[PDB]
C-alpha cells in the first residue's frame, strides 16, 4: 500500500474527480491486499459504515478458511473523537467477534497444558480448572449464534455464505470438544473433580437452539466423537 | 586523582603523626570506610573509589559498551579470501571504534549537564583526545592513509577540536568581528583568526571570520577589480574537495589559476590588508612557513599540512617536527604527549595511562585495538585474564567486569559474566572462579536468594557451575523456615542424599504429642494443601525441572496421605492415608519412613486392645512396617510413641509395651 | 564526605562485610557490636541492632559463613568465640537480633581474631591469640552447631608472651575451594603459610622473606582469575612487599617477590583488597589511602591519591 498509495497520487494530479484507481482504496491495497485495502476510517461521526466493508472484504476471499489473518482486522478501526475531534449492522456485529472467538477457544485448553508441571492424579492437586470449566462453557452455550447470516434485512451475499457454513464448521465443534477433553484429561467433571454429570449433563447442553449448535452438527461424524469421551467420563464412576 | 576522605574530621594527611590508618574494601566502592585503629577517630568516613561510583548513568554507560562487544562477536583477535579479509575485519573494527565513542558522546551529553567533580568529566575529555587522534590516524582509513577515506579523515578532525576544547562558542567570531579599535578591519587578528580555524580543519567558526565582519565596506568601495579576486579567494575555500583527493589535484592546479588572478589585479587597497589575504592564500596552496605561524597549537599546524598541503599520511615524520617549529607539546597534562605517541606508534603504553583517565572506556579500547593488531602482548603461551598471558584486550576487559562485581552492584552481572564468557582464549576457567568464589560471607538465611544465579549460569552455560550455586544455598535453609521451594534448593544442591535427612523427617520423628504435626515448616500445618493446586509448585520446577519434579510426588501425596496427621479418622483421614504408599518413596524418599506416618493409633482405642474393635479401611491394607515388624524391615523410630502416649491419652495397651502386640491387633480382631 | 554516627565513643577496630555489602559488623570496644546496614538513599549507615557481645574488648571481628541462620562471632579476650545467631523473625533496632549458640571455651588462653573458614568446609572457623596455637574448631552438623571437633592444633609459638596483643594476629582465607585450605596466619615477625598436607595437618610451606619485623596486616587476595595467589603486606618495616606466590614439612608454592613498595613511609596497617583482588587497596602511616592498580605485567601502580 505504499507503493499503491503513490500511485494513487500521481493519479489525482493527471486529474478526474473519480478514477479505477479511486475506485480500490476501499478494496485494496489475495489475503494481504484486502486486509491492508481497509484501515481508513479512525476520525468520528462515521462508523456506521465501517463494519460493512469489513465483512465485505472478509468473507471476499474466505476459499482459504482464514480466520488466523484476521487478527487485526476486527479492531483496526478506532473509536477515538474522545477530544481529538474537538439496522445497518446486526447480522455482521457478532461475527466480527466470532471470527476471533475460534481462536481462543483452540487456546483454552493448550494454555492448562503448558502451565502444569506437577502430576494431574485427582485429590484436589490441581485446583486452577475450576474456572476454567466455566469460562470454556460459553463457545457452545455462548450466546450469540457464530458466524452466520442472522437475518435478511441487511445486505447478504451467496456465494460469501458457503464460505460461512463450512469455515464455522472446521472450528465451532472444535472448541465444544476441547471442553469435553478437559473431561477425562483434567479431570474436571463439574466444578469439582467429583460427579460425573456435565458429560450426561452436556447431552443436550450441546444441543441449544439460542447459539444454534445443532443445525451444523453431523448426526454421526461429530456426535461419535462427542459420546465416546462422555462413555470414558461415565468409567470414572465404574 | 585527590578526593579528600573528609571535608569534616580528618584522620591524617601527613607522614608527621604515625596513626594506623587503616581502610577497608569490601562488595561496595562507592562506600569504603576510613578510619584510625587509635583513640581518636572512631568516625568512619563513606569514601568511593574513583573511576567506581555507583551511577545508573554508568549503567547506560556499561551497557552500552557492551553490546557494541557483542557485534564483534566474541572476537579480539587481527585476522590474515586473505587480500581483503585482512581490510574487511579492519573495516568493521573502524565503525565499532565510533560506536565507542559516540556511546561516549551520549556520555559526555550525560555528564557535561551535572559533574560532582570536574576531573571525573576531564577524565572524559582527555582519553576522548587519545581517541580522537587514534580516529584521526588509523580507525577510519583501515590503518593506512588519508586518501581512503578524505571526509572521515576530517570528521574526526572535528572531534579533534570539539572534544578536546569545549567549542563551538562563540569568541572567535567575536574578538576582532565584533569589536585594536576597528570596525571596519585592516587587522593581522581580522586574518589570524580565519588562517588558525582553516588551519582547524573547523568550518563552522571560519566562515564567521568571512561574513560578520569586513568583505565589503572596503573592498567593494575602492574598486571593483580589487573585488572581482578577493572573490576568488573565498571561492577557492568553498570549493575545497571534502570527499577525496583526486579532485584534490586538479584543485591545487585551480589554486594556482586563480589565486594568481588577484596578483595580477588592482590594487587600491591597504598593504596590510593584502598581505594577509596572501597568508590566507599560503594556507590554501600549503605552503610551509604559513602552515605554522597562524595556528594555536601543534596539532593545528600538523593538521593544516594534512589538509591542505598533501592530504597523506608524511607529512608526520619531517613535518610533525616542523609542527614543533610551530608549538610545543603539552606535558603538564598528559592528553597531547599520548597523542604524539599514537602517530609514533604504541597503543600499549599509554593504554596503563588510559586506567586514570576512566578504565571503562581504557577497556574497550584495549578489545578493539588488538582486534586490528596494534597492540602487542608480551607474553602468550592458568588460562586466566589477570595474568598478562592473555590478551592486551583481556587483561582490562574481564578485569574490568570482576570490579563491577565489587563495585556495589550485582545486578550488574547479567552485563559482567556476560563479559566474560567472550573473548578468544579461554576464559571459561574463569567463568568458575567469579561464580565459585563467594563463600565466607554470602550463604544467607532466607526464602530464596539463588533462584537469579542461574541467570547468571546462562551468560555462560556450565551445568557443573549450575549446582555449584545451590551447594552454597540447598542446606542454607534450615533456619530460614521457608518452605517448599527450599525442599526445591536441597534437592537441586545436586544431591539425593539431602532429602534423604531434611525433608525425611517431616515423616519420621513427627509428633510430641498426640497430633502429629512437628514440623518448623509451615506446609505441614495449615498449607499441606498449598502444593496441590501447582500453584507453589511450579516456580521450582522451571530452573532446573527434573533434579525437583520427581521429589514432588513425595511432597504432595502430603495432601492426601499426611491429613491423618491433623484429626485421625477411620475415613476421610483413613481414605486419604490408604491409597497409594508403593511409588512414593520407594524410588524417591526413605522407603520405611512409615512409623511416624501410618502408625499410630494403633494403641488409641479404634481396634483390639482389652477389647475387639476394627478400624475401618485399615484391617489389611496397612500391612508393611506397621503390622508385623519384627521380621519385616522398619527405619527405627519407634520409641516416640511407646512414652509419648502418656500426651496423647491411651490407657488400655498403653501399659506392657511389646512391638507384637501391634502384631496381634492387625491380625485378629474380629 | 559525611562522617556517619555509630554511637561508639572508641575506636573503631575492624569494619568486615559481609556478602551484600550492605551490612558491616563493626565491633567497638564499647562492648557493643552496632551491626550497621545501609539504607541506599542516604550515604550514613543506621543500626541494624546493638547488642552486648563480649564482656571484654572485641579486638577483632569477621563476619561468619551464615550458612545455617545469619551468624556474625567475633572473639574477645575472653577466650571465647561467642557464636551470635539470627532467626529471620528476629528485628532491627533493639538490642536482641543477634542472639547466643556457643560459648567456646575448648580454647584455652586470651584470643584476638576469628575467621572463619569458608562456607564448603561447612560451619568451621580458625582461631589466634595468645593461646599461641591455630586451632581449627569445626562443628560437623548442620543442625547442631556446638560441636566443636577439633581438626588441626598448628603451634605458632606455643605462647607468645603477653605484649603480642599489640601485635596484629593476621588470619586470612582463599575462599577457592578448587584448591585446599591456605592461610597467611602471623606468628610475631613471621607470617607461616599453613598450607594443607594429606595428612589431616597443614603444614609449614613458607614463611615471608625480607620481613623481620611484626606484620600489622594481611588480607588475602582471592585466587578469583588466578590459579596461583596473591599477598601483600601490612608490616612494621615502613613497606608493601607484593609476592606473587605462583604454585611450584610439605610445600606447593614458590614465592615471587615482583613490585615492592614503599611510598607510606611508616608503617603500612591496613592491606585490604578488591573482592577480586584486582585493586590493592593500601592505606599506611602517610595519611594517605593509596589505591594501587596492576598495568601490563602485574605491576601495581598508584591509580588513585584519596587524600
Amino acid at each position: 500500500p505504499q507503493v499503491r498509495k503513490k500511485q494513487i497520487e500521481t493519479i489525482n494530479f493527471l486529474r478526474l474527480p473519480a478514477s479505477n484507481i479511486l475506485r480500490r482504496t476501499t478494496q485494496r491495497v489475495i489475503d494481504m491486499h484486502l486486509i491492508y485495502g481497509v484501515e481508513w476510517l479512525i476520525e468520528g461521526k462515521l462508523y456506521v459504515d465501517a463494519v460493512h466493508s469489513i465483512i465485505a472484504l472478509s468473507r471476499r476471499f474466505l476459499l482459504n478458511g482464514r480466520v488466523k489473518a484476521l487478527e487485526q482486522f476486527m479492531e483496526r478501526n478506532n473509536i477515538g473523537e474522545i477530544c481529538k475531534n474537538y439496522e445497518n449492522e446486526d447480522q455482521f456485529l457478532e461475527e466480527i467477534t466470532q471470527y476471533e472467538h475460534l481462536i481462543k477457544g483452540i487456546r483454552e485448553y493448550e494454555e492448562w497444558q503448558k502451565s502444569v508441571s506437577l502430576l494431574s492424579s485427582e485429590s484436589n492437586i490441581p485446583t486452577l480448572i475450576e474456572k476454567l470449566q466455566g469460562f470454556s462453557k460459553d463457545t457452545f452455550e455462548l450466546i450469540k449464534t457464530f458466524l452466520v447470516d442472522l437475518t435478511s434485512s441487511n445486505f447478504a451475499d451467496s456465494a460469501d455464505y458457503e464460505i460461512l457454513y463450512e469455515i464455522r464448521a472446521l472450528y465451532t465443534p472444535f472448541l465444544l470438544m476441547e471442553l469435553h477433553k478437559k473431561l477425562v484429561e483434567a479431570a474436571k467433571l463439574l466444578k469439582i473433580p467429583k460427579f460425573i454429570s456435565e458429560a450426561l449433563a452436556f447431552t443436550s447442553l450441546v444441543a441449544n437452539e439460542n447459539d444454534k449448535i445443532y443445525l451444523l452438527f453431523q448426526s454421526s461424524g461429530k456426535l461419535k466423537e462427542y459420546l465416546d469421551l462422555v462413555a470414558r467420563t461415565a468409567t470414572l464412576s465404574n | 586523582i585527590l578526593v579528600p576522605m573528609t571535608v569534616n574530621d580528618q584522620p591524617i594527611e601527613k607522614n608527621g603523626d604515625k596513626m594506623p590508618l587503616k581502610f577497608k574494601l569490601g562488595p561496595l566502592s562507592y562506600q569504603n570506610m576510613a578510619f584510625i585503629t587509635a583513640k581518636d577517630k572512631y568516625k568512619l568516613y563513606p569514601v568511593r573509589i574513583p573511576r567506581l561510583d555507583t551511577s545508573k548513568e554508568f549503567s547506560a554507560y556499561v551497557s552500552g559498551l557492551f553490546e557494541i562487544y557483542r557485534d564483534l562477536g566474541d572476537d579480539r583477535v587481527f585476522n590474515v579470501v586473505n587480500s581483503n579479509f585482512a581490510k574487511e575485519h579492519n573495516a568493521t573494527v573502524n565503525l565499532a571504534m565510533e560506536a565507542i565513542l559516540n556511546e561516549l558522546e551520549v556520555f559526555i551529553g550525560r555528564v557535561k549537564d551535572q559533574d560532582g567533580r570536574v576531573n571525573r568529566f576531564y577524565e572524559l575529555e582527555e582519553s576522548l583526545t587519545v581517541l580522537n587522534c587514534l580516529r584521526t590516524m588509523y580507525f577510519i582509513l583501515d590503518g593506512q592513509d588519508v586518501e581512503e577515506n578524505r571526509s572521515e579523515f576530517i570528521e574526526s578532525l572535528l572531534n579533534w577540536i570539539n572534544r578536546s576544547d569545549g567549542e563551538p562558542d562563540e569568541e572567535y567570531i567575536e574578538q576582532v568581528f565584533s569589536v585594536a579599535g576597528k570596525k571596519v578591519f585592516e587587522t593581522q587578528y581580522f586574518w589570524k583568526l580565519l588562517n588558525q580555524l582553516v588551519l582547524r580543519g573547523l568550518l563552522s567558526q571560519a566562515i564567521g571570520c568571512i561574513e560578520r565582519s569586513d568583505l565589503l565596506p572596503y573592498l567593494s568601495d575602492t574598486c571593483a577589480v580589487s573585488f572581482d579576486a578577493v572573490s576568488d579567494s573565498i571561492e577557492l575555500l568553498k570549493q575545497y574537495p571534502k570527499d577525496s583527493s583526486s579532485t584534490f589535484r586538479e584543485w591545487k592546479n585551480l589554486v594556482l589559476k586563480l589565486s594568481q588572478a588577484f596578483g595580477s589585479s588592482a590594487t587600491d587597497i591597504s598593504g596590510e590588508l593584502r598581505d594577509y589575504i596572501e597568508d590566507f592564500l599560503l594556507v590554501i596552496g600549503g605552503n610551509q612557513r604559513k602552515i605554522l605561524q597562524y595556528s594555536r597549537t601543534w596539532y593545528e599546524s600538523f593538521c593544516g599540512f594534512l589538509l591542505y598541503y598533501i592530504p597523506s599520511l608524511e607529512l608526520s615524520a619531517e613535518y610533525l617536527q616542523m609542527s614543533l617549529e610551530a608549538n610545543v607539546v603539552d606535558i603538564t597534562n598528559d592528553w597531547e604527549q599520548p597523542c604524539v605517541d599514537i602517530i609514533s606508534g604504541k597503543i600499549h603504553s599509554i593504554l596503563p595511562v588510559m586506567e586514570s583517565l576512566d578504565s571503562c572506556t581504557a577497556a574497550f579500547t584495549a578489545m578493539i585495538c588488538e582486534a586490528k593488531g596494534l597492540i602487542e602482548n608480551i607474553f602468550e603461551g592458568l588460562e586466566d585474564l589477570f595474568s598478562y598471558r592473555n590478551g592486551m584486550a583481556s587483561y582490562m576487559l574481564n578485569s574490568f567486569a570482576f570490579e563491577l562485581c565489587s563495585l556495589g552492584d550485582k545486578e550488574l552481572w547479567p552485563v559482567a559474566i556476560g563479559l566474560i564468557a567472550l573473548s578468544a582464549t579461554g576464559t571459561r576457567s574463569a567463568k568458575k572462579m567469579v561464580i565459585a568464589e563467594l563463600l565466607p560471607h554470602y550463604p544467607f538465611v532466607t526464602n530464596d536468594d539463588i533462584e537469579w544465579m542461574l541467570s547468571i549460569c546462562v551468560e555462560w552455560r556450565l551445568p557443573e557451575i549450575a549446582k555449584e550455586i545451590y551447594t552454597t544455598l540447598g542446606n542454607q535453609m534450615l533456619s530460614a523456615h521457608n518452605i517448599i521451594e527450599s525442599i526445591a534448593n536441597f534437592s537441586r544442591a545436586g544431591k539425593y542424599e539431602l532429602v534423604k535427612s531434611y525433608s525425611w523427617l517431616l515423616f519420621e520423628a513427627s509428633c510430641m504429642e498426640g497430633q502429629k504435626l512437628d514440623d518448623p515448616v509451615l506446609n505441614a500445618i495449615v498449607s499441606k494443601n498449598s502444593p496441590a493446586e501447582d500453584d507453589v509448585i511450579i516456580p521450582q520446577d522451571i530452573l532446573d525441572c527434573v533434579v525437583t519434579n520427581s521429589m514432588r510426588q513425595t511432597l504432595a501425596p502430603y495432601a492426601v496421605l499426611s491429613q491423618f496427621y491433623e484429626l485421625r479418622d477411620r475415613e476421610d483421614w483413613g481414605q486419604a492415608l490408604r491409597l497409594l504408599l508403593l511409588l512414593i518413596e520407594f524410588p524417591y524418599l526413605p522407603k520405611h519412613y512409615l512409623v511416624l506416618l501410618v502408625a499410630k493409633f494403633l494403641y488409641p482405642i479404634f481396634l483390639l486392645d482389652d477389647k475387639k474393635l476394627m478400624d475401618e479401611d485399615s484391617v489389611a491394607t496397612v500391612i508393611e512396617v506397621i503390622e508385623t515388624k519384627w521380621d519385616d524391615a522398619d527405619e527405627k523410630s519407634s520409641n516416640l510413641y511407646e512414652t509419648i502416649i502418656e500426651a496423647d491419652k491411651s490407657l488400655p495397651s498403653s501399659m506392657a509395651t511389646l512391638l507384637k502386640n501391634l502384631r496381634k491387633k492387625l491380625n485378629f480382631k474380629l | 564526605m559525611q562522617p556517619f554516627d555509630s554511637g561508639h565513643d572508641d575506636l573503631v577496630h575492624d569494619v568486615v562485610y559481609d556478602f551484600y555489602g550492605r551490612h558491616v559488623a563493626t565491633c567497638s570496644s564499647d562492648q557493643h557490636i552496632k551491626v550497621f546496614k545501609l539504607d541506599k538513599d542516604t550515604s550514613n549507615w543506621e543500626l541494624s541492632d546493638s547488642w552486648r557481645a563480649h564482656d571484654s574488648s572485641i579486638v577483632a571481628i569477621d563476619w561468619a559463613s551464615p550458612e545455617y541462620g545469619r551468624i556474625i562471632a567475633s572473639a574477645s579476650y575472653d577466650k571465647t568465640v561467642k557464636l551470635w545467631e539470627e532467626d529471620p523473625d528476629q528485628e532491627e533496632c533493639s538490642g536482641r537480633r543477634w542472639n547466643k549458640l556457643c560459648t567456646l571455651n575448648d580454647s584455652k588462653g586470651s584470643l584476638y581474631s576469628v575467621k572463619f573458614a569458608p562456607a564448603h568446609l561447612g560451619l568451621k572457623l580458625a582461631c589466634l591469640g595468645n593461646d599461641g596455637i591455630l586451632r581449627l574448631y569445626d562443628a560437623l552438623e548442620p543442625s547442631d552447631l556446638r560441636s566443636w571437633t577439633l581438626t588441626s592444633e598448628m603451634k605458632v609459638l606455643s605462647i607468645p608472651p603477653a605484649n603480642h596483643l599489640q601485635s596484629d594476629f593476621c588470619l586470612s582465607w582463599c575462599p577457592s575451594r578448587f584448591s585446599p585450605e591456605k592461610l597467611a596466619v602471623s606468628a610475631l615477625e613471621q607470617a607461616i603459610i599453613y598450607q594443607r598436607g594429606k595428612d589431616g595437618k597443614l603444614h609449614v610451606a613458607a614463611k615471608l622473606p625480607g620481613h623481620k619485623s611484626l606484620i600489622r596486616s594481611i588480607s588475602w587476595a582471592p585466587s578469583i582469575g588466578r590459579w596461583y595467589q596473591l599477598i601483600a603486606t601490612g608490616c612494621k618495616d615502613g613497606r608493601i612487599r607484593i609476592f606473587k606466590i605462583t604454585e611450584k614439612l610439605q610445600s606447593n608454592l614458590q614465592v615471587e617477590l615482583l613490585s615492592e613498595h614503599d611510598d607510606h613511609n611508616g608503617e603500612v596497617w591496613s592491606v585490604s583488597w578488591n573482592l577480586t583482588g584486582t585493586i590493592l587497596s593500601s592505606a599506611g602511616d602517610d595519611g594517605k589511602v593509596r589505591l594501587w592498580k596492576a598495568t601490563y605485567s602485574n605491576e601495581f601502580k598508584c591509580m588513585s591519591v584519596i587524600t
